[PDB]
C-alpha cells in the first residue's frame, strides 16, 4: 500500500510488484501490476511474518534499478502504509566520449574514426576534433559489436613521422574514454 | 673579451712580424712578392675546393698538399737570389695567406664577446705552429729546385711522403683531448722540422 | 654556452598594489651561494638546499637574480622536501620582490655548472684561483616585462533547464580552473581548483544524463560556471555575478537562487568540509542540502569525517578566502566544498602539485559524495523513504573513474595559470567542447581590465631563456699576456739560436 514513482515524481506503469517472505513464511507471496498512478494493492494479510517487496525478475525487462531494493515493514495487528520505491528505466544509448592527447598544432589535422571491427574500410562516425581535444561520437546502441578508434589524420608520411593508435571498447558497458595519444616526430 | 681577443691576435700575428723584421725584409721589399704569394694560395684553395666538390679523407689531403707544394714551388721559382731568402718569401707568404684566411675571420667573430672557449687559443698555437710547417714545406721546394746526387732524390720523396703530416695527425687522433692533440701535432711538426734542418744541412753543398 | 629555458616568478597586480617579482632583465656572473658580496651577481640554488632564511638573505642583498634548478622529475623529491616547499611559497610570493626571481629545470649541463660554480664560490693561492676562475656568466633575452593592457579573462559558462516553470530555483556550481604557483608555467595546479574543475564537469555529464530523460527530469535549473580569472581573486566570478546582477535584468542568478555551490582542491584527502560564510538558516535550501549532505558522509561512506567550517566574510584580505565569498557579498546563498580545514593553508598554489598528487579513489569518492548529496536534495528523496544506507549512483549512472583520470591528465598536461590560458587556448576550446556536449546555452564571458583602476593586469616574458656563457676574469687574462709576452721574447731569441745553430753545423 504505497507507490511506485519515478526518480523526478512521475507515476511508473505497469511495473510488477510483490512482497517475498523470509523464514517459515517464504512459500507465502502475491504479485500485482501497478496501475497508472502507481497505486498497487498487494494482498495476502497475513501477520506474524516481515514482508520484502521488491522488483519481479521477470516481466520487468524495461526498468532496471529499483533503489530502495526491499523494503521491510513489520506486520502488526494492522496494514501496511505508505512504501514508496522509486524506479529507474534502462537506459539503452552507449554516450561515448574520450580526450586526445596531443600538440595544438596537429590538432586540427586530425579526424578520429568509428571503424567497424567486421570491414575496417567502411567507417560509420567521422567526427572531427577540429580545434577541441574531446570527441563526443553519436550514441550507439550497447550489444557486443567491437569497435575501433583508429585516428585517422590528414597528416601524410612525406613531411612527418606519425603512428596511428587503435582501440578497441568492445560495447557491453555504459560508457568509454579512449585516450588515443597522437606525437609525431621530424 | 675583446681584451682576450688581443691576446690571441698578439700570439698569432706578431711572430709574423718578427720574422719580417728580422729576415732583412729591404732586401726585395717582399711586399709584393708576398701578395702574390698569397694570390697564388688562394687560386690553389679554390682549386682544392673545386676538386673537392668534384670527388676518400686522403685523396682531398693529398690533392691540397699536391696543389700546395706547386704553388710554393711557383712561388720560389718566380725569383732568383739567396736560398733562404726565396725560403723566406715563400713560406712568410703563405703564412700570412693563412692567418688571413679562416684563423682570423673566425678570431673576430668569435671571442671579444662573452664566451672563452680555449679553442681560439688553440687556433692561434696552430697558426704560429704553421709557420714552421710552411718552412718545411718550402724547404721541400728548395731540395726540389736547385739542380738535381747522394740520393737527394730519395731524401725528397721522403720528404713529400712525410708532408701532409697535420691531416695524418690529425686523422691519428680522431681514431685515437684538444690540447693533447695540439700538443701531438707541435711534436710532430717540430720533428718535420729538425729533419728538414738535418736536409739543409746535408744539400749545403 | 647552454641554453635552458626559465620559467620566471608571478608578475601579476591586483587591484593597484604589486605582487612578486617586477623585473625580467639580468645580466650577471653566476657566483651561487657564499660569503662573497652576493650583490649584483645571479645567485643559484637548487630546491633540495633551499632554505627560507637563505632565500631571505639572497633577495635582502640585492642579488641580480635568482634562479632555482628544480629537480626534473618533480616527483622523486623528498616528500618532507616538498612540504617545506609547500610552507615557502605564500609567505615568498606575497612581496614586491625587485630582483628577477626564475626557475629552471635540472639537465646534466646544469648539474655541472652548477657543480662548478659551487666549486669556484666558496673558495699562491690567490693567483691560483685568479688563473682557474671558472665562474660562468649568465644572460637572458628579450626586454622587461610589458604591462598586457588587453588580457580577457575567460569563463565557460552552462545551463541546464528545469522541469517546467519560469520561476524554477537555480543551483549553481562553479569552480576555477586556473591555480598559480610561484612561477605560472610551472603552475600545473592538480591539487588545486584543477581537480574541482574535474568533479564539476563530471557533475555536469552526470546530471546531463539525468536530465535528457523525462520520468528523470527534475525541477531544478543547474548554472554551471567553469570559471577562469580564479586565484587572483576570483575575478572571473565577480564579472559574471556583476553582469548577471546589475548590467542585465534576465538570466537565472535573481529569480529564485538556490544555494552556490563552489568546488576548490577537492581531490586528495580523506576529510571533506563545506565551507560557510554565514551559517544557513534553518528551513530554507542551503541546510536542506547541509543536512543530505552530513547524512550521506555518515551512512554511505563512514572513511569520511565531515564538518562545517564557519568563516566570518572579512573585507581586509587581499583575495576573499574562497569562491563563495564574492556570491555571499551580493546577498546570494552560497557555500564552498574542500578537503581543507583552514583557508589559510598554503596546499593551494603549489607548483609541488604535480598529477601523481590527486589520488583517484579519493577524487572519485568525493564526487560521488557531492554528486549524491546534490540527487538528494535536488530530487525530493529525503521525505520519500530512500535510507541512506544506500546510493543512487550504483550502476549506469557511475561515476566514469576512467573520465575523471582522463580528465585529470588532460588538465594537467599543460599549465593552467590564468596568465597563460589565452582567450581562444585550446584548454579553453576543449572545455567550451566538453561543457557543449553535456550542457545548453554554453557560452564564455569576458572581463577586461575595467580600464579603470585595473582589477587585475597580468605581466608577460614568463618563459625567457637564459644562456650560461662560460667566461674568465681578466686577471686570467693577463697571465695569459705575460705568457705569450715570455713566448714572443722565445721566438726573437729564436731566429738567432736557429741561426748560430746552422753555422755550427
Ligand atoms: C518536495 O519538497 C517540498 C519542500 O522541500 C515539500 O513541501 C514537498 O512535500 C515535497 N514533495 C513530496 C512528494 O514529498
Amino acid at each position: 500500500y504505497g507507490t511506485v514513482s519515478s526518480l523526478n515524481g512521475e507515476p511508473e506503469q505497469g511495473v510488477a510488484m510483490e512482497a517475498v517472505g523470509q523464514n517459515d513464511c517464504s512459500i507465502y507471496g502475491e504479485d500485482t501490476v501497478t496501475d497508472e498512478e502507481g497505486k498497487f494493492r498487494l494482498r495476502g494479510l497475513l501477520p506474524g511474518c516481515v514482508y520484502h517487496v521488491q522488483l519481479k525478475a521477470e516481466g520487468n525487462d524495461h526498468i532496471e534499478r529499483a533503489l530502495p531494493h526491499h523494503r521491510v515493514i513489520e506486520v502488526g495487528n494492522n496494514d501496511i502504509d505508505d512504501v514508496n520505491i522509486i524506479v529507474f528505466r534502462q537506459i539503452n544509448q552507449f554516450d561515448l566520449s574520450g580526450n586526445v592527447i596531443t600538440s595544438s598544432e596537429y590538432l586540427p589535422t586530425l579526424w578520429v574514426k568509428l571503424y567497424k571491427s567486421e570491414n575496417l574500410d567502411n567507417p560509420i562516425q567521422t567526427v572531427s576534433l577540429g580545434q577541441s581535444l574531446f570527441f563526443h561520437f553519436p550514441p550507439l546502441l550497447r550489444d557486443g559489436e567491437n569497435y575501433v578508434v583508429l585516428l585517422d589524420s590528414t597528416l601524410p608520411r612525406s613531411q612527418y613521422d606519425y603512428i596511428l593508435p587503435q582501440v578497441s571498447f568492445t560495447a557491453v558497458g555504459y560508457h568509454k574514454h579512449i585516450t588515443l595519444i597522437f606525437n609525431p616526430t621530424r | 673579451t675583446l681584451f682576450h681577443f688581443g691576446n690571441c691576435f698578439a700570439l698569432a700575428y706578431f711572430p709574423y712580424f718578427i720574422t719580417y723584421k728580422c729576415s732583412g725584409l729591404s732586401e726585395y721589399n717582399a711586399f709584393w712578392k708576398c701578395v702574390q704569394a698569397g694570390v697564388t694560395y688562394l687560386f690553389v684553395q679554390l682549386c682544392k675546393m673545386l676538386f673537392l666538390a668534384t670527388f676518400i679523407g686522403e685523396f682531398m689531403k693529398a690533392s691540397v698538399d699536391v696543389a700546395d707544394l706547386i704553388g710554393l714551388n711557383l712561388v720560389m721559382s718566380r725569383n732568383a737570389g739567396k736560398g733562404e731568402y726565396k725560403i723566406m718569401v715563400a713560406a712568410l707568404g703563405w703564412a700570412t695567406a693563412e692567418l688571413i684566411m679562416s684563423r682570423c675571420i673566425p678570431l673576430w667573430v668569435g671571442a671579444r664577446g662573452i664566451e672563452f672557449d680555449w679553442k681560439y687559443i688553440q687556433m692561434s698555437i696552430d697558426s704560429n705552429i704553421s709557420l714552421v710547417h710552411y718552412i718545411v714545406a718550402s724547404a721541400q721546394v728548395w731540395m726540389i729546385t736547385r739542380y738535381d746526387h747522394t740520393f737527394r732524390p730519395a731524401v725528397l720523396l721522403l720528404m713529400f711522403l712525410s708532408v701532409y703530416k697535420a691531416f695524418v695527425m690529425e686523422t691519428f687522433v680522431h681514431l685515437c683531448g684538444s690540447w693533447a692533440a695540439l700538443l701531438a701535432r707541435a711534436v710532430v711538426t717540430g720533428l718535420l722540422a729538425l729533419s728538414t734542418l738535418a736536409l739543409y744541412v746535408a744539400v749545403v753543398n | 654556452a647552454h641554453e635552458f629555458t626559465v620559467y620566471r616568478m608571478q608578475q601579476y597586480d591586483l587591484q593597484g598594489q604589486p605582487y612578486g617579482t617586477r623585473n625580467a632583465v639580468l645580466n650577471t656572473e653566476a657566483r651561487t651561494m657564499a660569503a662573497e658580496v652576493l650583490s649584483r651577481r645571479c645567485v643559484l640554488m637548487r630546491l633540495l638546499d633551499f632554505s627560507y632564511e637563505q632565500y631571505q638573505k639572497a633577495l635582502r642583498q640585492s642579488a641580480g637574480a635568482v634562479v632555482i634548478i628544480l629537480p626534473r622529475a618533480m616527483a622523486a623529491v623528498p616528500q618532507d622536501v616538498v612540504r617545506q616547499f609547500m610552507e615557502i611559497e605564500p609567505e615568498m610570493l606575497a612581496m614586491e620582490t625587485a630582483v628577477p626571481v626564475y626557475f629552471a629545470v635540472e639537465d646534466e649541463a646544469l648539474l655541472s655548472i652548477y657543480k662548478q660554480t659551487q666549486a669556484a664560490s666558496a673558495s699562491a693561492e690567490v693567483l691560483l684561483r685568479t688563473a682557474t676562475a671558472n665562474g660562468f656568466q649568465m644572460v637572458t633575452s628579450g626586454v622587461q616585462s610589458k604591462a598586457v593592457s588587453d588580457w580577457l579573462i575567460a569563463s565557460v559558462e552552462g545551463r541546464l533547464t528545469g522541469l517546467g516553470g519560469e520561476d524554477l530555483p537555480t543551483i549553481v556550481i562553479v569552480a576555477h580552473y586556473d591555480a598559480f604557483g610561484v612561477a605560472p608555467w610551472l603552475s600545473l595546479g592538480a591539487d588545486s581548483n584543477g581537480s574541482g574543475v574535474s568533479v564539476l564537469l563530471e557533475l555536469a555529464r552526470l546530471f546531463s544524463r539525468l536530465y535528457t530523460y523525462k520520468r528523470t527530469h527534475a525541477a531544478y535549473n543547474l548554472l554551471f560556471f567553469a570559471s577562469g580569472g580564479g586565484k587572483f581573486n576570483y575575478q572571473g566570478t565577480k564579472r559574471w555575478l556583476e553582469d548577471n546582477l546589475d548590467h542585465t535584468d534576465s538570466s537565472l542568478l535573481q529569480d529564485n537562487v538556490a544555494f552556490v555551490l563552489c568546488l576548490d582542491t577537492v581531490g586528495r584527502g580523506s576529510s571533506l568540509h563545506l565551507h560557510v560564510s554565514k551559517p544557513p538558516r534553518e528551513g530554507t535550501l542551503q541546510h536542506a542540502f547541509l543536512r543530505e549532505l552530513e547524512t550521506v558522509a555518515a551512512h554511505q561512506f563512514p572513511e569520511v569525517r565531515f564538518s562545517m567550517v564557519h568563516k566570518r566574510i572579512n573585507l581586509a584580505e587581499d583575495v576573499l578566502a574562497w569562491e563563495h565569498e564574492r556570491f555571499a557579498i551580493r546577498r546570494l546563498p552560497a557555500f564552498t566544498l574542500s578537503h581543507l580545514e583552514s583557508h589559510r593553508d598554503g596546499q593551494r598554489s603549489s607548483i609541488m602539485d604535480v598529477r601523481s598528487r590527486v589520488d583517484s579513489k579519493t577524487l572519485t569518492r568525493n564526487t560521488r559524495i557531492i554528486a549524491e548529496a546534490l540527487t538528494r536534495v535536488i530530487y525530493n528523496l529525503t521525505e520519500k523513504g530512500t535510507p541512506p544506507d544506500m546510493p543512487v549512483f550504483t550502476e549506469q549512472m557511475q561515476i566514469q573513474q576512467e573520465q575523471l583520470d582522463s580528465v585529470m591528465d588532460w588538465l594537467t598536461n599543460q599549465p593552467r595559470a590564468a596568465q597563460l590560458v589565452d582567450k581562444d587556448s585550446t584548454f579553453l576550446s576543449t572545455l567550451e567542447h566538453h561543457l557543449s556536449r553535456y550542457l545548453k546555452d554554453v557560452k564564455q564571458h569576458h572581463v577586461k581590465a575595467d580600464k579603470r583602476d585595473p582589477e587585475f593586469v597580468f605581466y608577460d616574458q614568463l618563459k625567457q631563456v637564459m644562456n650560461a656563457y662560460r667566461v674568465k676574469p681578466a686577471v686570467f687574462d693577463l697571465l695569459l699576456a705575460v705568457g705569450i709576452a715570455a713566448y714572443l721574447g722565445m721566438a726573437y731569441v729564436a731566429v738567432q739560436h736557429f741561426s748560430l745553430l746552422y753555422k755550427t753545423v
